[PDB]
RNA sequence: AUGCGAAAGCAGUUGAAGACAAGUGCUUGUCGUUCGUUAAAAUGGCCU
């Protein structure tokens, strides 16, 4: 029973379980009636009306598991309808945060704690966060192109928040989960749900890509693979709710990830294309057919490598040519027209393979005038004028370990118009490094010669993108977005004053 | 040139350091109940219930006081815990509030309208130990507080008035309670 | 539809005309709250399981009731409901109810402003009507009575101050078919105080029965012979009666068929006598469906079926 | 708050050739009727106006048959010999007959008695006959005298104006949607020719050079029109001189044609081809002519026609065939005190200021297995998941969902042999598919965990598993043999 | 219209008006330039608001009521400030006031002249030759107080020393009914009902001028000095003369036309406007009582305008917690389907006896019963010889067409495989040749993608099977 | 169950003090208690 609470004469009472279920039991007839669904389980509620209007109540979002988000929710009692509702923009972290505990239950998950097990993985998670030196929290945020809001991936779940009015104006599911079908209760909580694990915009932003994996339950035959799901949803210029038109069962054979996706520019079908790589190689080009409905494969390119790399990335030339497929440590440059490698007449030196160091995190083209790589030890920006290397900057002080291979994509942004933008990251030590953190900014130009601008902030930053408008927004990890960028007048008051 | 801010405001900031109490609402609805008063973690939100609209955002960081106490970069340790309605200094005055946080610090702020930057500063004294909780009945107050010299907390129970002087708070040792397990 | 009509001599100008969808509006009825008493409601209600609540200026707020939290086994319906006061006796915070009819002797009582189930009450036979009356004590402390008639003739009385307790029953005399009851003479749903301390007690008790007849009681010594025989008898009409609507100030009596044209009377109290002049041959009244008093400004408002409603100004008041 | 949501049946992606919209919409058009006339059927038209009406020709025997019916309504035999073509007029008062012992018969329709007008073209025997589609009161006749003539209906003594030039046999002919002065003629060697009647008219305006004999053609747009000749049919641009499309997609000679506009339906202008095999194909002209839907009959097909786009009844598809068979298929289409007492409730609110509705949208039913489902009843809801008339898909989407939700186990602890059963027969069937086959593997894995004593113990389930034995073991031979076919096509690249 | 008096005040920014309610009248007061509740009961019911003047520290008004009462009502408190008694008890026809000498004409014919600062009586009085009086106004020559108007429908100007008639008009036919004083030598008077305002010259007594309406006249206005006139009539409608007192000139038109129409086309009324210079402020009831309001500017005003407002009539009740359709905003758009399509990742697309005759045949064309025989055969020696015979793009359709009956009914794939086995021995030259093996053969490559990584599963199933199996019939 | 790694997996991990409850000073078990490290149960299921 995680709330309690008494009507203000004593005649009913409010129960507040794990179960999404608020529910109202009149105590005289001994009776109980009650609300089924309330978008996660209720911490908290209690009455606050001059006789009853209104009740309190807040919600803490068990589904999330790194970060504890909770909800206010006001209820008018009349009809029992959702008379205000208050939220902040959501999130969700690679790994926990600082000191945040997971409430208690009957039983222990990935998503609650038994009371020994919460007491334990409270000393547990803080000796972890002082020693192993691992931790990133890279999560994807997205810009809508034609509304300016925000799409929050959560899981099995998406929140369109806008910041210009810092209130939360959608929340929907994208997954064919068990959302709301059920609240669960113990080995319904051992469950896990199905992740929205990427999710992009079209440029013309009439055609929204996302893609989103799915696990098994426990201890079956087949517990052993997982599921990824490709999906294309539309939504008009004035509605506020997606229409799901595509939904693909199984890229690139049976239990691939896909690993990277990529929005096609405006010139070749004026932003219908897409671009989906999975961890071995291939490359696929998907769009969309307007005399059928629909979106299919336009092109392939698998080869059969048994290697695999969990980190691969790809970016696409403004004129619709040259793809720039970057696996690990042997970036590729290739025409678009037939998927195959740039075949040069000339033979230049400019030639169609590359080898970096290490393992390539993340390549992007500022202009087509330079390519900027990032590997796990440096930065490169390398010209397309002439095969040769540019400019170097050596990183590994900072990122040594410190991030999971393929999110400093979610880290790096860029201008398409003046530079680029790094990031650095350092948790403030004492002498043992202590929780806390603080943050760098650097402002690149596209030759990478002079940082345009430099700048502090006192605590961790997770993800800066670039706003089409030309700026730059960021999400902290504590959630605060910040921006980076350029006789009658006496009568008159006193009208509007105005038991025997 | 290029310049950095502070915009939009996240999480709705529980109760969770206590966590012993067991009404974590810290949130309230005004006396005229039209409008709906909220603490943040960077700011402090008016919503207007029948409109379903935010109104007048209090933030934090464009108050001074308020960003010389409640963005210390060093820790955040301060954190709102009560709120209460009218004026604590003197009774019958509009729309007005009080804020009560983690450490001794008691603020008077008056949202519907361009709030000046003189807020109604305090501090209550003998903050060894942390606030813990607030309330009241007409006129006077009570204060519950954390206190200790195993792994658990002593709650000491406090009476409360105002204006001996301006400054000096009439705090006096009503009650002591050993160590608290759960509380409402 | 909900129309609101602002009342001259000269025009009846419209004020608002609303409509809602899918519900038949069986009853509607005013109501003021008392403490804050800036607070206004209109209920309406038919022949569905819910209840439309109007709050009181270019898109309006309605809530609907719906959830009888325990029990909506006994009524699949909504259509007889009146409001009352209530006093808590602990603290004084009278609040509004509404009570709705039910299965067999099922009266359920539910807190309005909260849309709360408080209490329900029960007699047997088969209910047909059921009213409201008040008792002062002291000071701004008071207790309301409510009074139910089976088909048969058994008036009950129970209190709600305390949970559902019989005050008492009685039988009326006579009395085969049963079909409303109203009290009259001081406070009511039709005639209700704005103030605590004017709530009176009402003195004048009437039973119109099936066949047109009218008994017509004195509380004051009703109460005490416990079985007691009628100050008089009315029986004027020739058949049903579906509308007993008494004065503001306690004279005057208006009784209403509901199945010939032109079938309503005025009763002039305490004489019990039938007035003679009006209504006469010359007056437009059809199947008489709906009436209702004014407050203080003497007026008497009659509908019907037709739709046009009348007025009726009493030079006396 | 918030509404339930309702399960989704799972469904599995699409294997090639879907059911296509239109194969919807041309496959109901059903009910086949035929009946058995005297020979073979020459020729079919509609009326236009009111399109409630249909002539077929045959030998010597002309029938009009209705459409409110299916049948037969009136019959003309006052002819000498065999007649060949009979045509509504484009106001459809009347009617044209063209016989073989070389003249035409006109007259109203609903009325054999009364022979209208008689005109006797050339003594060689009247091919087709037809009127005109602007003008009403200029009827063609092409007869195989190699020359057509235009009468003008008023003075039918002699031909208002003759058409000549042609090679052999002209056997169809049609006119011109934009102009009623530009007249099509196919003739039996090609050269489907195009004459003006504003000039002088001997000469041809020019012609366009369909190979086979043509057999039919038919302005399909006042810019374009089609042609039936041979094996293929074409599509002529009129402007350019020159042809836009031929589509090869038949056996033998095609033999009918006709074209539709704008009616209700997924598609928007449909052509019939008919073409002497049993084969009926509607191909449409929009989708740059490809083959949409096709129907079979036995005999040779000699003449198709569709009812016209202005139908507003129960439509016909008519096809004739040269065994004497006419077949059709058809897509088909208190008391005064009390309403006064309570005559409200119709009135829907005009006139009021502010207007509300809240009821609910009135959903779709709910099975009795999602009733199971949403009040947790597990084990009712697999049994009443395997109720035997259901659907299969049904089936599926029942154990996916709670194989996501709930615990296999902990649905099917409360079991015995006698209740073990029937999911085991379910399992016997739906091992042999793919989109079945994995889900019923992990529950048939699941329970042959639990409960292997019991299966020790009873002997009807080691009937069971037996056969089960096989039928993986006989589905593994059949994925094995599907590799190999595979890395087959590997070798081909 | 249900307002029964109402008057502004000057420098415009209030209108007192008073109305009835269950026959009992009640005033009250609404600020204009910027709703309000303390309204004001006469607590007698026979009695009725005659007459209504406002008055400026305590700002307060005047009214008259014709019990034989004249009520001084403050309106800061509302409260019956001071009753003014005349010694009779009949109908005040009307009031007026300056300085603090008031002059009232009651309907015995009487007059009376009160002060207000002694709250006293100061003379009752009475003069011939007027039998009825029911317009009065007094010349605001200065503070001399001299020389006043009366009329019913003959205007007479009467000393105060000398109390007799000086100069008579000929008025109107009706008893007039608006008569007011534009500067100290010229008066407008109108009538009720009539549609003319006479614009007479007090020295030479002469009808300088006659203005007319479009409709019967209800309520008039004037501007400072004659700058402007503002009328409003009675059909709804505001009409506004520019200068009447400049120069076929004996008569004036209208200037410019003003109505009220909302957005719905219904014509509201309009009742008593205001004028200043540059400054219109008119008046309209939106509820059946209520009063609002327009400031607008005359002289930007084209010849007719129509003021709009957004009027209630078919609104759609959008409220607060409501959707645009059903759902309350805290829910969530919960995830259904529908109808989207389905593929699987694999679908390339978009990138001796023999029948060998009749095979070729069918597939030329696309007979699904003559394929259909020609597979229902079965012999492997009558496959060997007919698929040596056959010709390569048919084969590439015969492809085709097998794996899609395969697809379809998967139970054909047992016998059905000896074909698309035999298929691939014998056309392989052309198969090599042509490049897009993928997309000709697209369902081909789906199907068997589908069987064969479905196998593994099978192999579990079937290996826990037969442990079973050996496991309970071993004993 | 942590580290590394691809959805494979590849290595390792499961240790201390305290205090109490029960059975008979002894055994087990428990932890709204601390150290140290890469570490299933009270017939009780979703509104109109």
């Amino acid at each position: 029973v995680l709330s309690l609470s008494f009507s203000h004469d004593g005649s009913y009472l409010l129960s507040g379980g794990w179960e999404k279920v608020m529910s109202l039991w009149q105590l005289e007839t001994n009776s109980q009636q009650f609300l089924p669904r309330l978008n996660g389980i209720i911490i908290d509620c209690q009455v606050l009306g001059p006789q009853g209007n209104y009740y309190s109540l807040i919600l803490q979002m068990t589904e999330n598991n790194s970060n504890s988000d909770y909800q206010f929710l006001l209820l008018n009692a009349s009809d029992l309808t959702s008379k205000l509702s208050i939220n902040g923009p959501l999130p969700v972290f690679n790994s926990t945060i600082k000191h945040i505990q997971q409430p208690i239950s009957a039983m222990n998950t990935k998503n609650s704690n038994s009371i020994t097990s919460l007491n334990h993985s409270k000393k547990k998670q803080s000796r972890k966060l002082i020693k192993s030196r691992r931790q990133d929290f890279t999560t994807n945020v997205e810009i809508n192109p034609i509304n300016k809001n925000l799409y929050f991936p959560h899981i099995s779940a998406v929140q369109i928040f806008d910041f210009y009015k810092n209130e939360q104006v959608n929340y929907q599911y994208l997954t064919s989960g068990v959302n709301n079908s059920m609240g669960k209760v113990r080995f319904e909580l051992n469950l896990q749900d199905p992740i929205i694990t990427d999710l992009k915009f079209t440029k013309d932003g009439q055609w929204m890509i996302t893609y989103e994996i799915e696990y098994p339950p426990n201890d079956l035959l087949s517990s052993k693979d997982l599921t990824h799901i490709l999906k294309f949803w539309t939504k008009n210029d004035n509605e506020t709710n997606w229409n799901l038109k595509t939904k693909v069962i199984n890229p690139h054979g049976i239990s691939v990830p896909i690993t990277k996706i990529l929005p096609s520019p405006r010139s070749v079908n004026n932003s219908q294309g897409c671009l989906t790589a999975d961890n071995n190689g291939g490359l696929k080009f998907w769009s969309f057919d307007s005399h059928e409905s629909n979106w299919c494969l336009k092109k392939i390119s698998l080869p059969n490598f048994n290697h695999f790399s969990n980190s691969v990335s790809l970016a696409w030339s403004q004129d619709g040519s040259l793809i720039f497929h970057g696996f690990d440590d042997k970036l590729q440059i290739l025409d678009f027209d037939t998927f195959k490698k740039f075949e040069s007449l000339e033979n230049t030196k400019t030639v169609s393979e590359f080898t970096l160091d290490s393992e390539i995190q993340t390549v992007k083209l500022i202009n087509d005038t330079n390519l900027i790589v990032a590997t796990r030890t440096t930065l490169n920006a390398i010209n397309l004028l002439r095969g040769q290397v540019i400019n170097s900057f050596d990183l590994y002080p900072f990122v040594n370990g410190v991030y999971k291979n393929g999110h400093m994509d979610r880290l790096i942004t860029c201008d398409e118009r003046t530079g680029n933008i790094a990031l650095v990251i350092n948790q403030q030590l004492t002498d043992v490094p202590t929780i806390n953190y603080k943050s760098r900014i650097i402002i690149f130009d596209s030759d990478l010669s002079t940082k345009l601008g430099n700048f502090t902030h006192h605590e961790y930053i997770s993800w800066i993108g670039w706003n089409y408008d030309t700026d730059f927004i960021f999400l902290d990890i504590e959630s605060t977005l910040g921006v980076v960028g350029t006789n009658s007048d006496i009568f008159a008051e006193q009208l509007h004053k105005l038991n025997d | 040139q290029y310049k950095l801010s502070v915009v939009s405001g996240g999480k709705p900031a529980l109760n969770n350091l206590s966590s012993v109490t067991g009404n974590k609402n810290i949130a309230r609805l005004s006396q005229d109940q039209r409008n709906y008063i909220i603490p943040f973690n960077n700011q402090i939100k008016v919503y207007s219930v029948e409109t379903r609209q935010c109104v007048k955002t209090l933030k934090f960081a464009n108050n001074s006081l308020l960003s010389g106490i409640f963005l210390q970069e060093e820790e955040n340790n301060e954190s709102i815990v009560k709120i209460l309605l009218g004026d604590i200094t003197v009774p019958q005055q509009a729309h007005l509030i009080t804020v009560f946080t983690n450490n001794g610090h008691v603020i008077v702020l008056n949202y519907k309208g361009k709030l000046v930057e003189s807020p109604k500063h305090f501090k209550i004294s003998l903050a060894d130990e942390k606030l813990a909780n607030v309330f009241h009945s007409e006129g006077n107050y009570r204060i519950l507080t954390t206190f200790k010299d195993n792994s658990l907390q002593s709650y000491r129970l406090y009476a409360l008035t105002f204006d001996d002087a301006k400054k000096q708070f009439e705090v006096a040792h009503q009650a002591e309670w050993h160590n608290v397990i759960l509380s409402n | 539809t909900l129309r609101i009509y602002h009342i001259d001599g000269k025009t009846n100008h419209l004020v608002t005309s609303l409509h809602l969808v899918g519900s038949p509006i069986q009853t509607c009825t005013f109501y003021t709250s008392l403490s804050n008493q800036n607070q206004q409601n209109i209920f309406t209600a038919g022949r569905r399981r819910y209840m439309h609540s109007w709050d009181l200026s270019q898109t309006a707020k309605i809530e609907k009731f719906s959830r009888l939290y325990g029990h909506e086994s006994t009524q699949r319906s909504f259509e007889n409901f009146k409001v009352a006061h209530l006093q808590n006796s602990q603290t004084n915070s009278v609040h509004g109810i509404v009570l709705l009819q039910g299965n067999n002797g099922w009266i359920n009582i539910l807190h309005s402003t909260s849309g709360l189930w408080l209490m329900g009450c029960k007699i047997e036979g088969v209910i047909t009507d059921f009213c409201i009356d008040y008792q002062p004590i002291s000071r701004g402390k008071f207790r309301t009575i409510l009074i139910a008639v089976n088909a048969y003739g058994e008036v009950w009385e129970f209190d709600l101050n305390k949970n559902g307790h019989v005050i008492r029953r009685w039988k009326d005399q006579g009395g085969v078919g049963i079909t409303k009851i109203q009290v009259g003479g001081g406070t009511t749903t039709t005639c209700p105080a704005l103030q605590i301390s004017k709530i009176k007690q009402n003195r004048w008790l009437a039973v119109g029965s099936e066949s047109g007849f009218v008994n017509l009681y004195d509380r004051n010594n009703a109460m005490t012979s416990s079985t007691p025989t009628p100050v008089a008898a009315l029986d004027q009409l020739t058949t049903t009666i579906s509308n007993l609507q008494f004065s503001p100030d306690g004279q005057i009596l208006c009784m209403a068929s509901r199945a010939v044209k032109d079938a309503l009377r005025l009763v002039h109290l305490p004489s019990c006598s039938v007035f003679s002049n009006w209504p006469t041959s010359g007056t437009p009244l059809g199947k008489v469906t709906s009436v209702a008093f004014s407050p203080s400004g003497g007026l008497l408002a009659v509908g019907n079926e037709q739709g046009k409603v009348r007025l009726w100004k009493l030079n006396h008041y | 708050s918030t509404a339930r949501p309702r399960i989704i049946t799972s469904k599995a992606p699409l294997l090639p050739q879907q059911t296509t919209p239109e194969q919807r919409y041309w496959r109901q058009y059903t009910s086949a009727q035929l009946v058995k006339e005297h020979n073979s059927v020459t020729h079919i038209s509609f009326n236009p106006q009111h399109p409630h009406d249909f002539a077929v020709t045959s030998s010597t025997r002309v029938q009009i048959f209705s459409s409110r019916t299916r049948q037969v309504i009136k019959t003309f035999s006052r002819f000498k010999d065999v007649v060949y073509s009979a045509s509504f007029r484009s106001d459809g008062k009347l009617l044209c007959a063209g016989d073989a012992t070389g003249l035409v018969s006109v007259y109203d329709s609903y009325n054999p008695r009364t022979i209208l007008l008689s005109i006797n073209a050339s003594t060689h025997p009247t091919h087709v006959t037809k009127f005109h589609t602007q003008d009403n009161k200029i009827l063609a006749t092409a007869s195989d005298d190699r020359v057509t003539r235009l009468w003008d209906i008023s003075n039918a003594y002699e031909p208002q104006l003759e058409l000549t030039g042609a090679t052999d046999y002209v056997r169809t002919l049609s006119f011109i949607p934009a102009a009623p002065h530009l007249v099509a003629t196919g003739s039996y060697d090609g050269l489907i020719r195009l004459y003006d009647t504003r000039s002088s008219g001997s000469t041809p305006i020019y012609s366009l050079n369909h190979d086979q004999p043509v057999e039919n053609v038919i302005a399909v747009s006042p810019t374009q029109i089609v042609s039936c000749g041979g094996n293929n049919f074409k599509v002529w641009d009129l402007t350019s001189n020159k042809k836009l499309y031929e589509r090869g997609n038949f056996n033998k000679a095609v033999t009918c044609l006709d074209y539709v506009e704008n009616f209700d339906s997924p598609m928007q202008s449909a052509l019939i081809a008919s073409s002497l095999d049993g084969h009926v194909k509607v191909f449409d002209p929009l989708d740059n002519f490809q083959v949409k839907f096709g129907w079979k009959f036995s005999g040779p097909v000699l003449s198709c026609a569709v009812s016209p786009s202005t139908a507003q009844g129960n439509r016909h598809l008519v096809a004739g065939l040269s065994s004497g068979l006419l077949a059709i298929r058809t897509k088909k289409k208190k008391s005064n005190n009390f309403q006064r007492m309570m005559r409200g409730s119709e009135y829907q609110g005009d006139q009021e200021h502010i207007i509300h509705n809240d009821k609910v949208r009135s959903q779709r039913r709910m099975r009795a297995f999602e009733r199971n489902i949403n009040q947790f009843k597990w084990s009712e809801a697999l049994d009443n998941a395997f109720v035997p008339g259901m659907a299969k898909e049904l089936t599926l989407t029942v154990l996916q969902e709670l194989r996501k939700r709930g615990k296999v186990r902990v649905a099917l602890y409360g079991r015995d042999e006698s209740t073990l059963e029937p999911l085991l027969n379910w399992c016997l069937k739906g091992i042999e598919d793919v989109r079945s086959a994995s889900i019923v593997a992990d529950w048939v894995a699941v329970v042959l965990e639990l409960y292997g004593n019991t299966l020790e113990s009873s002997p009807v389930l080691q009937e069971l598993m037996i056969d089960l034995k096989t039928k993986v073991r006989h589905e593994i031979h059949k994925s094995k043999e599907a590799q190999r076919i595979e890395g087959m096509l590997q070798l081909l690249t | 219209s249900p307002v029964l008096q109402s008057a502004y005040d000057p420098s415009g920014q209030y209108l007192c008006y008073v109305t009835v309610a269950l026959d009992k009248q009640r005033v009250g007061v609404q600020p204009t330039q910027r709703w309000n509740e303390n309204f004001l009961y006469l607590e007698d019911s026979k009695l009725k608001v005659t007459c209504l003047k406002w008055v400026n520290d305590t700002v307060a008004i005047i009214l008259g009521m014709n019990n034989g009462e004249i009520w001084l009502y403050s309106v800061l408190a509302n409260e019956v400030t001071y009753k003014f008694t005349t010694g009779n008890s009949y109908e005040i026809k009307d009031i007026d006031l300056m300085g603090n000498q008031l002059w009232c004409i009651d309907s015995s014919d009487a007059f009376y002249q009160f002060d207000l600062l002694q709250f006293k009586l100061l003379q009752h009085f009475r003069i011939n030759n007027c039998v009825q009086l029911n317009k009065l106004t007094i010349v605001p020559a200065g503070d001399s107080v001299a020389q006043l108007l009366v009329a019913s429908h003959s205007i007479s100007l009467i000393d105060i020393e000398e109390k007799k008639v000086v100069m008579t008009f000929p008025g109107h036919v009706s008893p007039v009914s608006t008569l007011q004083v534009i500067t100290n030598e010229f008066f407008i008077s109108g009538a009720e009902g009539d549609r003319f305002l006479n614009v007479y010259d007090i020295h030479s007594g002469m009808t300088k001028c006659v203005l007319v309406a479009e409709s019967d006249i209800k309520e008039l206005s004037h501007s400072g000095q004659a700058d402007s006139i503002a009328v409003t009539t009675e059909d709804g409608s505001l009409e506004i003369f520019v200068d009447p007192l400049v120069s076929g000139n004996k008569s004036k038109k209208s200037s410019k036309k003003i109505q009220i129409v909302s957005k719905d086309g219904r014509k509201v009324p309009i009742y008593n406007a205001f004028i200043n210079k540059d400054l219109l402020n008119v008046s309209w009831l939106q509820n059946a009582t209520m009063p609002y309001f327009k400031n607008l500017q005359w002289r930007e005003i084209p010849n007719e305008y129509t003021v709009e407002i957004s009027l209630n009539w078919n609104n759609k009740n959008k409220s607060a917690d409501r959707d645009l359709h059903g759902k309350d905003l805290a829910s969530a758009t919960n995830y259904v389907e529908g109808n989207a399509r389905v593929t699987s990742g694999d679908n390339f697309k978009h990138v001796t006896g023999t029948v060998t005759v009749i095979l070729s045949q069918a597939l030329q064309s696309n007979d699904h019963s003559l394929l259909e025989t020609v597979l229902n055969n079965r012999d492997e020696r009558v496959i060997r010889d007919t698929i040596f015979r056959l010709k390569p793009a048919l084969a590439v359709i015969l492809l085709e067409r097998l794996a899609e009956r395969i697809a379809r009914q998967t139970h054909r794939q047992g016998p059905l495989n000896v074909w698309v086995k035999w298929c691939l021995i014998i056309h392989g030259g052309y198969l090599v040749s042509i490049p897009n093996l993928m997309s000709t053969l697209s369902s081909l490559h789906s199907t068997l993608k589908r069987r064969s990584d479905l196998l593994p599963r099978l192999l579990a199933l079937d290996a826990r099977l037969d442990c079973t199996i050996n496991k309970f019939k071993t004993l």
